[PDB]
RNA sequence: GGACGGUGGCCAUGGAAGUCGGAAUCCGCUAAGGAGUGUGUAACAACUCACCUGCCGAAUCAACUAGCCCUGAAAAUGGAU
């Protein structure tokens, strides 16, 4: 099972990149299946988009590169969660789509915010039974028309620190956009050409 | 939203319940429906399906609407009261059909083993319908 | 079986010197000197190079219990280097759901007194080990910091202060009070 | 009352671990078998129990 | 890090939504995902696993088996290779 997965994954990849002349390598971030399912169904009309083991990519690219030169400069640059988008359209038409769909991924627990947010002083919106959180995180909120508002701003978060459970579910139950990140393009690779 | 909106689905079908069914637990999310919104709804829902019938409801701030979702489990067990290729073609016609799909076929074989409740002699050698549907 | 040959390199960094007496180690760096024997295990320890300070621990004709040995001695001199170059700083935070904790850190940072533990009237004095300095952190309003060269003496000192504070006769999973290292690092961050 | 990451911290120490089945000895919570002789080191190990 | 869509799959229902239970094990995305090995939520939810991927760059893992040793192994006057 695994040998057969191995070599008709090796197929794929040896036919993908004769078929398909021109490719982006593209670095995958902490992204979800969902954004997965939804990658692929807005990208499978024009273009298409692999997303493997790096060793089988580096050695589909180097064992089989005999039928077509100027392919070996990849390999000193293919490293860490990156795989290959396929197309045959230009640079400025993949790459415009592909920034514009970014889904804006909430602040999930555990997760580093090299971006930098701050909530401002505006109603919540929600029912008066959920203080329980901002008074634990330290936060000065008064029953207004039934429901809680934020008298002051205050510092939610710095750059490059970890995110705790409490700020969180904080930034899952306020509905507001926080740090996102997605599927970005490291560089190209249109027959050989190397640019951003 | 108009103050109060009606995402929340529901699991309620065949007998119409009402007090025995769960509605008046979802009832104080909301306020709107209570007993008048419950039964107006089952009213509507009492068929399509006889099961179970997973459904969406629509508020409109006085009764509520209902469309239920095309499963696959739901519609088969409404159609049963032998293969009947032709009734599980045509029913996934009018479904979301998403499905991570990437051909028509998908859907059908999706289906064929969703009924395996053998239905998997088409699943292991089908000829039939590949672009039927597109 | 007896293997023929067990052996591991220490790098040592510039700002440091090792001297060899035997199988004692002298570490002196810029914040002091460790010197610390290991005549209970029967290695041949050499320094290389006048280059780079390669210190290489050598077993011969080892079996499996003398082997685990090497690594011990290798992982016991990098922690002289670090705490002779960096040190080592125990960050530990005490821990209470009704009565405070209160710290008095007596003479020198040598003295720990813990005052109001679950509110009984018994004072905690713990007497820390030669080296390690206490004190109260001005960072955090619940904190210890100690600091000193030797890890083994610096978390000595942090497991008598954690278990001094020990509850007893009542559900620990409950009454979960005491002091408690929170970090172990380095000074100066280097 | 105690935070949440204070209320962990105490809990690392308190309640994280494991206990041998045989002799009830309180060992660190990837254990696969018990430290002490009296048992046999055996690997009859169970979770400590938490108050929920 | 992802661990999905149909699907909060069907019959169990007062919530059981993957995990109080009965049957069967589909398809596609593919890097993988059990229409689920466990924790648990009234229930949602939130976690974990098996499954794959990233960093890491040389060997590693499992089930048995039998030698010595250890646990099993508690008695009365102080004591017996
Ligand atoms: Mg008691
Ligand atoms: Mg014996
Ligand atoms: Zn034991």
């Amino acid at each position: 099972d695994r040998a057969t997965w191995k070599s008709n994954y090796f197929l794929k990849i040896i036919q993908l990149l004769d078929d398909y002349p021109k490719c982006f390598i593209v670095g995958a971030d902490n992204v979800g299946s969902k954004q997965m399912q939804q990658i692929r169904m807005s990208l499978r009309g024009k273009a298409v988009v692999l997303m493997g083991k790096n060793t089988m990519m580096r050695k589909a690219i180097r064992g089989h590169l005999e039928n077509n030169p100027a392919l070996e400069k990849l390999l000193p640059h293919i490293r860490g969660n990156v795989g290959f988008v396929f197309t045959k359209e230009d640079l400025t038409e993949i790459r415009d789509m592909l920034l514009a769909n970014k889904v804006p991924a909430a602040a999930r627990a555990g997760a580093i915010a090299p971006c930098e947010v701050t909530v401002p002083a505006q109603n919540t919106g929600l029912g008066p039974e959920k203080t329980s959180f901002f008074q634990a995180l330290g936060i000065t909120t008064k029953i207004s028309r039934g429901t809680i508002e934020i008298l002051s701003d205050v510092q939610l978060i710095k750059t490059g620190d970890k995110v705790g459970a409490s700020e969180a579910t904080l930034l899952n139950m306020l509905n507001i956009s926080p740090f996102s990140f997605g599927l970005v393009i490291q560089q190209v690779f249109d027959n050989g050409s190397i640019y951003n | 939203p108009n103050e109060i909106k009606v995402v929340y689905l529901r699991c309620t079908g065949g007998e119409v319940g009402a007090t025995s069914a769960l509605a008046p637990k979802i009832g104080p999310l909301g306020l709107s429906p209570k007993k008048v919104g419950d039964d107006i709804a089952k009213a509507t829902g009492d068929w399509k399906g006889l099961r179970i019938t997973v459904k969406l409801t629509i508020q409109n701030r006085q009764a509520q609407i209902e469309v239920v979702p095309s499963a696959s489990a739901l519609i088969i067990k409404a159609l049963k009261e032998i293969t009947f290729d032709e009734i599980v073609n045509i029913a996934r016609q009018m479904r979301h059909r998403s499905l991570a799909r990437e051909l028509s076929g998908t859907i059908k074989e999706i289906l064929g083993t969703a009924q395996s409740v053998h239905p998997h002699d088409i699943i292991d050698d089908i000829n039939s319908g590949a672009v039927e549907c597109p | 079986m007896k293997t023929i040959l067990s052996n591991q390199t220490v790098d040592i960094p510039e700002n440091v010197d090792i001297t060899l007496k035997g199988r004692t180690v002298i570490v002196k760096g810029p914040r002091g000197t460790l010197r610390r024997d290991f005549n209970h295990i029967n290695v041949e320890l050499s320094l290389l190079g006048k280059k780079k300070k390669r210190l290489r621990v050598d077993k011969w004709w080892g079996n499996r219990k003398e082997l685990a040995t090497v690594r011990t001695i290798c992982s016991h001199v990098q922690n002289m280097i670090k705490g002779v170059t960096l040190g080592f700083r125990y960050k530990m935070r005490s821990v209470y759901a009704h009565f405070p904790i209160n710290v008095v850190i007596q003479e020198n940072g040598s003295l720990v007194e813990i005052r109001n533990f679950l509110g009984e009237k018994y004072i905690r004095r713990v007497r820390m080990r030669p080296g390690v300095a206490c004190s109260v952190s001005q960072a955090q309003k619940d904190e210890l910091i100690l600091e000193g060269n030797d890890i083994e003496l610096v978390s000595n000192s942090a497991a008598l202060i954690q278990q001094a504070t020990t509850v007893k006769n009542k559900d620990i999973r409950k009454f979960l009070d005491g002091i408690y290292v929170s970090e172990k690092g380095t000074v100066q961050q280097a | 009352i105690i935070e949440p990451s204070l209320r962990q911290l105490a809990q690392k120490y308190n309640c994280d671990k494991m206990i041998c089945r045989k002799c009830y000895a309180r060992l660190h919570p990837r254990a696969v078998n018990c430290r002490k002789k009296k048992c046999g080191h055996t690997n009859n190990l169970r979770p400590k129990k938490k108050v929920k």
